[PDB]
């Protein structure tokens, strides 16, 4: 039982920029980690090999090197095929053994999300439950949270999320939140709220309704 | 060469006692690269040193790149270490035309399984099955458990980075002993009755220089004079006596 | 060019069990290791189980033993997974992947993988809620209404508008799953605002594993 430590947890980067992510393995593994290059919706492929072998079917842009007792993997031109979760395999000592995994995204213009509150609805409050619905449109980039309130506090340990994917033509995509209320609580207040933010925003975003509106 | 050994079965062998055309590859274009590392591509055999090696090797083409003197790397730090107390040449033949086959090539058997780092100039051949967990092998494959030296499935159809190569290394030596190798030497023209500046096997002046009535042993080289003057030589290539005026 | 195909994915209700199987083609297990990874949603690979096919000997993680047994048939040319005593949190997709010897090779060329799912509902029609717009416009002047599909098994659910009519302006979310062992998801349509009270917006969910749909209408309220 050899355990990855991987760094940076994600990347960005344009087009025709020099990336270069690292893995390190808890114990000595020689030289038989391989690399993976995953998408959405598919299996890994391998990229790199007994530590920095290139794999046919890949790109002479990547190549890699150890240094001390880490490996590191090298992008020299990232071309928009070449952004996938980057992964580290250690084959060396069973049991094999897979990183988390590193996200490189493709920079894009940077943007605020387009905000949707949905107050709950008269159907929804028939379960004797109420939800409080925040959705976030269209932005960019991928790091990103819904921070809820009820009458200007700040709400936790009471919120759910769900992320999409980023679309292949601008990366931008949306987040989804709720907020979960017995009835009987949500009729308890009078204001609701949804301040919506994300690493590259500098004005957060802030949507507000009264109870029992729509 | 006619045969090459595996990187880490490093086929060393030392060079004593002769004239060796160190530039002859330079020139003769049979391998695809000659890349030198403190010594020129050119006018290589003007070099002397007392020994100097010619090893020889099949490597994958980004290794070829990886081998140089003092340089590091996964083939250069672990399975053949190329010292900088020597300065040297690394050569390298694209042999899909000699040792690449479907099925792969089973004459270089190259350590993948390994405790440690070979030293400069270390050989090796062990096929001890090697421990990757913690129990040992006994000899016996199995999950945690390998055979130390591997055969590549090099084909005519891989790229550059994975083809093989026919590598040929040279190496420049000197230590505490008399020069035993260097490469050839040429030789101006002879003129005989003009003043001309000579040099005979080191041995230097200037004057005219003609048919000597002097006779000598098999054994004696030059003639001298007053403070050991040179006033006679015999020619290295032609065996006259000739007398310096 | 090799390759590798998953099949027998599907369901299993908890404390159950699933066989599955990969096939290769353009080259035989003989000299080759063959192995299982997973993948939940949200998560990273976990390699599962390891046989090699020259041998007979098997080498397993340590998070699945006393569960997963794996095992292959050179005959056949195919890899076996048999995964036993499953829970919700065992959800993922497995994969069938190739790699050389016992191991110090990496992995070279995967299979694409097949979804196995653990619930106590085989199947489960949603319960689909209508969401109230806001009154208030977004940028370009557009506007949504939208729904909740919640409780719902099995995944993947495909959601769209109008009886499946409208796809123009539609955008959903990917589900998730909760405690309950099923799953949820939300889902709207931004338009221009005005069209809110011009196009029919019916919530239609698709759930062609268990020959249903959900039909929920979705229009404005006072704000
Ligand atoms: C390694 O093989 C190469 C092949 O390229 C050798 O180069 C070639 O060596 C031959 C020797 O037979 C040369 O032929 C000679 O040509 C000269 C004039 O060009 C002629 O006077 C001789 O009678 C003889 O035919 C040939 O020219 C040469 N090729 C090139 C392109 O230079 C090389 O010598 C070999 N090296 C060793 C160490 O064996
Ligand atoms: C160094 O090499 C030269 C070649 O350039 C050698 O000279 C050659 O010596 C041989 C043997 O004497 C000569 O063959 C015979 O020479 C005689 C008289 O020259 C002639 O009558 C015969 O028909 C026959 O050719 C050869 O001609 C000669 N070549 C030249 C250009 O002189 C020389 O002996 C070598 N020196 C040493 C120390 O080995």
């Amino acid at each position: 039982d050899i355990q990855m430590t991987q760094s940076p947890s994600s990347l960005s980067a344009s087009v025709g920029d020099r990336v270069t992510i690292t893995c390190r393995a808890s114990q000595s593994v020689s030289s038989a980690v391989a690399w993976y290059q995953q998408k959405p919706g598919k299996a890994p492929k391998l990229l790199i090999y007994s530590a920095s072998d290139l794999y046919s079917g890949v790109p002479s842009r990547f190549s890699g090197s150890r240094s001390g007792t880490d490996f590191t993997l090298t992008i020299s031109s990232l071309q928009p095929e070449d952004f996938a979760t980057y992964y580290c395999q250690q084959s060396h000592t069973y049991p094999i053994t897979f990183g988390q995994g590193t996200k490189v995204e493709i920079k894009r213009t940077v943007a605020a999300p387009s905000v949707f509150i949905f107050p709950p609805s008269d159907e929804q409050l028939k379960s004797g439950t109420a939800s409080v619905v925040c959705l976030l449109n269209n932005f960019y980039p991928r790091e990103a949270k819904v921070q809820w309130k009820v009458d200007n506090a700040l709400q936790s340990g009471n919120s759910q999320e769900s992320v999409t994917e980023q679309d292949s033509k601008d990366s931008t995509y949306s987040l989804s939140s709720t907020l979960t209320l017995s009835k009987a609580d949500y009729e308890k207040h009078k204001v609701y709220a949804c301040e919506v933010t994300h690493q590259g925003l500098s004005s957060p975003v802030t949507k507000s309704f009264n109870r029992g509106e729509c | 060469a006619t045969r090459f050994a595996s990187v880490y079965a490093w086929n060393r062998k030392r060079i004593s006692n002769c004239v060796a055309d160190y530039s002859v590859l330079y020139n003769s274009a049979s391998f695809s690269t000659f890349k030198c590392y403190g010594v020129s591509p050119t006018k290589l055999n003007d070099l002397c040193f007392t020994n100097v090696y010619a090893d020889s090797f099949v490597i994958r083409g980004d290794e070829v790149r990886q081998i140089a003197p003092g340089q590091t790397g996964k083939i250069a730090d672990y399975n053949y270490k190329l010292p900088d107390d020597f300065t040297g040449c690394v050569i390298a033949w694209n042999s899909n035309n000699l040792d690449s086959k479907v099925g792969g090539n089973y004459n270089y058997l190259y350590r993948l399984f390994r405790k440690s780092n070979l030293k400069p100039f270390e050989r090796d051949i062990s096929t001890e099955i090697y421990q990757a967990g913690s129990t040992p092998c006994n000899g016996v494959e199995g999950f945690n458990c390998y055979f130390p030296l591997q055969s590549y499935g090099f084909q005519p159809t891989n790229g550059v980075g994975y083809q093989p190569y026919r590598v040929v290394v040279l190496s420049f030596e000197l230590l505490h002993a008399p020069a035993t190798v260097c490469g050839p030497k040429k030789s101006t023209n002879l003129v005989k009755n003009k003043c001309v500046n000579f040099n005979f096997n080191g041995l230097t002046g200037t004057g005219v220089l003609t048919e000597s009535n002097k006779k000598f042993l098999p054994f004696q080289q030059f003639g001298r004079d007053i403070a050991d003057t040179t006033d006679a030589v015999r020619d290295p290539q032609t065996l006259e006596i000739l007398d310096i005026t | 060019e090799v390759q590798l195909v998953e099949s027998g994915g599907g369901l299993v209700q908890p404390g159950g069990s699933l066989r599955l199987s990969c096939a290769a083609s353009g080259f035989d297990l003989g000299g080759y290791s063959m192995h299982w990874v997973r993948q939940a949603p949200g998560k990273g690979l976990e390699w599962v189980a390891g046989i090699y096919a020259s041998g007979g000997a098997t080498a397993y993680a340590d998070s699945v033993k006393g569960r997963f047994t794996i095992s292959a048939d050179t005959s056949k040319n195919t890899a076996y997974l048999q995964m036993n005593s499953l829970r919700a949190e065992d959800t993922a997709v497995y994969y069938c992947a190739r790699s050389y010897y016992y191991g110090g090779f990496g992995m070279d060329y995967w299979g694409q993988g097949t979804l196995v799912t653990v619930s106590s509902a085989s199947t489960k029609g949603p319960s689909v809620f209508p969401l109230a717009p806001s009154s208030k416009s977004t940028s370009g002047g557009t506007a949504a209404l939208g729904c909740l599909v919640k409780d719902y098994f099995p995944e993947p659910v495909t959601v769209s508008w109008n009886s499946g009519a409208l796809t123009s302006g539609v955008h959903t979310f990917p589900a998730v799953l909760q405690s309950s062992g099923l799953y949820s998801l939300s889902s709207v349509v931004t338009v221009p605002s005005s069209s809110l009270g011009t196009q029919t917006y019916i919530c239609n969910v698709n759930h062609k594993p268990s020959n249903t749909k959900v039909d929920k209408k979705v229009e404005p309220k006072s704000c």
